[PDB]
C-alpha cells in the first residue's frame, strides 16, 4: 500500500508487499513507439526481442532469473523476475546487459535470427489478430501524422529495412538516465534496493536529453480495411479521450464502465445492468463489444470496439450504441453512475493488485514517469466515489456531444455506413 | 391589373430563392467533403 520513490543520481521507485513469493526488478524508459519515426518504426519492439533472445535469456535462466519486456506508446520496459533472495543478482544481469553487453547482444548472427522472428511475429498479427489489428489502426487514423499514430510492433516495411545502427542510434538517444526510472516490485524494501544501486557508481551518458517533437492531435477520420473473406466484422470507434493526469481521467473511465463490455455467449453477461443490452439482444447485433478509456501522455481515446456476424444489421449496432452514448449528456441516471462506480473499483482493484509483480512494475513505472508519483488505490476510490451525474454530463457534453469520431474496421464491413451517418448520431434533434 | 404587385412579389421571391440556391450549394459541398476527398489504396492479396 506504500509508494516509495527517491532520487540520488537515478530515480528509484518501489512498492513492497511481503506476502509476495517473488520480486521483480527492471528499468522503465520514458520513451516508446510514440518517440519513433515512420521510418525506424519498430526499433523499440526489436530491442525488446533481443533482450529476450535465446542467448541473453539462457544466461538469466542458469542464474534462475526470468525475463520480461513491454513496448508501449509513451514508455518502454525491461524486467527481470527472481526470488526475494536473489534481488541482487537481478541488478547484475540488468547492468551486464545495458552496459557490458550493449554490444554483445547486437551481433550479426543474433540480430538476423531475431529480425526474422519479429517479422514472422508482426506478420502473424496483421494476418490474424483482427480485433487488436483494428484497434491499432484506430490509433493510426485518429492520430495520423502525429506520435500516437505509430503502431507499437512497428510496420513490416520499416522493420525489414532496419539495421544494427538504428538500434544503437535509438538506444543512445532514449536509453538515457534522465529518461529512465528503475522500478522494483515484489517484496523487497525500498532501502534494500536503493543501496545496491547507490553502491555501484558510474553515470554513463549523464546530462544527455532525448530529442523533442510535435504535440499529438486527434483528427476525426476513418480507415476501412474491408475483407469479405473474413467471417465477421470487427470495428472500433472513438472520440478524443483524456490524457493521463487529466481532471476528468476518472470521469472518462467511469463513463466507459456504464456501457462496459459484453459477450453474447456468456449467460451472466446478457444479464448486466446495461440499457444498451435491451436493444442489441433482440436481433443479436453482435457477438461482443467493450468500451474503453485509453489514456496517454498527450491525449487519449474514448469509445468502443465490437465484433459481429450479423453483417446486414451493423447499422443498428452502431445506431443503438451511439444513442446510448447520447444519454450521458442528457439523461444518465443516478443508479447507472452508482453501478459504474462499484464496477470501476472492482476492475481498478483487480489491475493494481494482481498476483503478479511484473504487472505491478509496468503500472508503477508508467505512472511515475509521467507525474513523478503514483496515486494510491485508496486515493483513486475517493475520487471515483466523488463523481456526480452532473460531472458525467459536463464531461460528455464536451467530449461526446456533436464531436468528431475516428473509425476503423476490417472483415465484412459493407454494412458499416458512411462517416457522416455515424457522425450525425453523435447527437439528437431538439426543439 | 396585377402588374405592379406581381413584380414586387417577384422581387422578394427571386431574392429568397437565389439565397436558398447559393446556400444549398454550400451545404451540399460540406455534406459531401468526406466522400469527395476519400482516398483508396490497393495491396493485392497473397
Amino acid at each position: 500500500a506504500e509508494v516509495t520513490q527517491l532520487s540520488n543520481g537515478i530515480v528509484v521507485a518501489t512498492e513492497h508487499n511481503p506476502s509476495a513469493h517473488t520480486a521483480s526488478v527492471g528499468v522503465v524508459f520514458g520513451s516508446g513507439a510514440a518517440n519513433e519515426n515512420p521510418y525506424n518504426n519498430g526499433v523499440s519492439n526489436l530491442w525488446k526481442n533481443i533482450f529476450l533472445s535465446k542467448e541473453n535469456s539462457a544466461v538469466a535462466a542458469k542464474e534462475g532469473l526470468a525475463l520480461s519486456s513491454n513496448i508501449s506508446r509513451d514508455f518502454q520496459s525491461y524486467i527481470v523476475s527472481s526470488l526475494p533472495g536473489s534481488t541482487d543478482k537481478s541488478l547484475d544481469f540488468l547492468n551486464q546487459s545495458f552496459i557490458q553487453q550493449k554490444a554483445n547482444l547486437l551481433s550479426s548472427s543474433n540480430f538476423e535470427a531475431t529480425k526474422k522472428s519479429v517479422l514472422k511475429q508482426v506478420q502473424d498479427f496483421e494476418d490474424n489478430d483482427h480485433p487488436n489489428r483494428v484497434l491499432e489502426h484506430l490509433h493510426s487514423t485518429a492520430f495520423q501524422n502525429t506520435p500516437l499514430s505509430l503502431p507499437t510492433r512497428g510496420t513490416l516495411e520499416s522493420l525489414e529495412n532496419l539495421v544494427v545502427a538504428d538500434l544503437e542510434s535509438f538506444a543512445n538517444n532514449h536509453f538515457l538516465n534522465s529518461n529512465a526510472v528503475v522500478v522494483g516490485t515484489g517484496n523487497i524494501k525500498h532501502e534494500d534496493l536503493v543501496n545496491s544501486i547507490e553502491s555501484k557508481n558510474l553515470s554513463l551518458q549523464t546530462g544527455t536529453k532525448p530529442v523533442l517533437k510535435k504535440k499529438a492531435a486527434f483528427l476525426g477520420s476513418e480507415v476501412r480495411l474491408r475483407d469479405d473473406t473474413l467471417p465477421k466484422a470487427w470495428i472500433s470507434l472513438a472520440v478524443e479521450g483524456e490524457p493521463v493526469n487529466s481532471p476528468n481521467y476518472f470521469v472518462a473511465k467511469l463513463a466507459a464502465q456504464i456501457f462496459g463490455s459484453y459477450n453474447a455467449f456468456e449467460p451472466a453477461s446478457r444479464l448486466q445492468g446495461i440499457k444498451l443490452l435491451d436493444n442489441i439482444q433482440e436481433y443479436q447485433l453482435c457477438d461482443n463489444f467493450n468500451h474503453f478509456s485509453l489514456s496517454y501522455k498527450d491525449s487519449g481515446l474514448w469509445g468502443f470496439s465490437t465484433a459481429t456476424r450479423n453483417v446486414t444489421m451493423i447499422d443498428d449496432l452502431i445506431h443503438f450504441t451511439l444513442k446510448q452514448w447520447n444519454r450521458l449528456t442528457i439523461s444518465v441516471t443516478d443508479t447507472e453512475v452508482e453501478r459504474a462506480k462499484s464496477l470501476l473499483k472492482l476492475q481498478l482493484g483487480q489491475l493494481y493488485e494482481s498476483g503478479n509483480p511484473v504487472n505491478d512494475a509496468n503500472l508503477l513505472g508508467a505512472e511515475v514517469l509521467i507525474k513523478g508519483s503514483k496515486l494510491s488505490l485508496g486515493e483513486a476510490f475517493k475520487k471515483i466515489d466523488a463523481i456526480t451525474v452532473k460531472d458525467v454530463k459536463a464531461w460528455a457534453g464536451k467530449r461526446l456531444w456533436d464531436q468528431d469520431i475516428a473509425i476503423a474496421g476490417t472483415g465484412q464491413i459493407e454494412g458499416l455506413l458512411d462517416y457522416m451517418r455515424i457522425r450525425s448520431d453523435m447527437s439528437m434533434m431538439r426543439w | 391589373p396585377e402588374h405592379d404587385e406581381r413584380k414586387r412579389l417577384g422581387l422578394k421571391t427571386v431574392i429568397i430563392l437565389s439565397s436558398l440556391y447559393l446556400l444549398s450549394i454550400w451545404v451540399k459541398k460540406f455534406k459531401w467533403a468526406g466522400i469527395k476527398t476519400r482516398k483508396f489504396v490497393f495491396n493485392p492479396p497473397k
